[PDB]
């Protein structure tokens, strides 16, 4: 019954100082470039309506 | 060839851009961005119905 209240999203979270933070962030950015994230969004949100 | 706000920034004609300049990934490759000071979104505008 209305528009969005703010502009915030979801981010992959890791423990502070973890070695996995930078590689996972790079993978997220590259997949955003590759469009796999939008493809999964289409598959699960738009491609599952009946 | 960049132009506009980013064009002035890249060629070093000015030091700081303080304007309604939206943070985008493509601009991040040539200029840096601060944290968002306000939230917004793209909307549609028409003349109100007579």
């Amino acid at each position: 019954v209305g528009g969005n209240l703010d502009s915030k999203g979801y981010g992959i979270a890791t423990p502070k100082g973890s070695s996995l933070g930078t590689p996972v962030n790079l993978a997220v950015l590259k997949l955003s470039e590759q469009g796999v994230l939008d493809k999964l969004k289409n598959k699960w949100w738009y491609d599952k309506g009946e | 060839i960049w132009n506009g706000m980013v064009g002035e920034l890249v060629y070093g004609k000015a030091d700081i851009a303080i304007a309604p300049l939206t943070i985008t990934l493509v601009r991040e490759e040539v200029i840096d961005f601060s944290k968002p000071f306000m939230s917004l979104g793209i909307s549609i505008m028409i003349k109100k119905p007579q």
